[PDB]
């Protein structure tokens, strides 16, 4: 795979931004992984761990995001 | 079951095998209290 | 970064018996650094579980299984039926 960007020198730009590159069909079967910190999964079979809502926090392997303290904030 | 910090766990040793190797496992001070315990090491 | 090992990579093992006699059925990987998120430790048997003759201790559920066909266990003992040479001990 190639990603290439050439900018024309028009004396002016905002760079191209790329995220979430997902390539399927590699290495046949793969194994399950614990959810990353700050992410939660509710039911089995999740292809991705949903992000915990703001003002809430969580850790690895959690099935739910614990509520946070009153004197604390969390993106 | 919320994740446990350094306080609620003690580190205990498994049973000695034939070759003489043990595993340092981490045990909740009282049963059923947390997950994501530190990985056992030789 | 590490895996979430299935039933094939984590094995149950008993901790060292304490003074009171309590053991924890901790889950241990077969080789170090291969997986995380191991099953939580649970209470083991009180350092005196002795399976009868013809049975072996199953770690998944702490009970004496009746073994398989064509195989013997000898129970919590030993036998010295062979005498070609002097047996060890
Ligand atoms: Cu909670
Ligand atoms: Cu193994």
């Amino acid at each position: 795979l190639y990603w290439r960007t050439t900018a024309f020198s028009v004396w002016s730009s905002k760079p191209v931004l790329v995220r979430n590159i997902a390539i399927t069909g590699v290495a046949y079967t793969s194994e399950c992984f614990p959810c990353k910190p700050g992410t939660y999964a509710a039911k089995q079979g999740s292809p991705f761990c949903k992000l915990c809502p703001a003002n809430y926090y969580s850790n690895k392997g959690e099935t739910s995001c614990h509520p946070c303290d009153a004197d604390k904030y969390s993106e | 079951l919320h994740a446990c910090k350094e306080s609620e766990y003690h580190f205990e040793y498994t049973a000695c095998d034939s070759t003489g190797s043990r595993w340092r496992v981490a045990v909740p001070h009282s049963p059923g209290l947390c997950t994501s315990l530190p990985d056992p090491v030789k | 970064e590490l895996h979430a090992c299935k039933e094939s990579e984590y094995h149950f093992e008993y901790t060292a018996c304490d003074s009171t006699g309590s053991r924890w059925r901790v889950a241990v990987p077969h080789s170090p650094g291969l997986c995380t998120s191991l099953p939580d430790p649970v209470k083991g048997t009180e350092c005196s579980f002795s399976c009868n003759a013809g049975e072996f201790l199953d770690m998944k559920d702490q009970s004496c299984k009746p073994c398989a066909e064509g195989r013997y266990s000898l129970g919590t003992g030993i036998r010295f039926d062979e005498w070609d040479e002097l047996p060890h001990g």
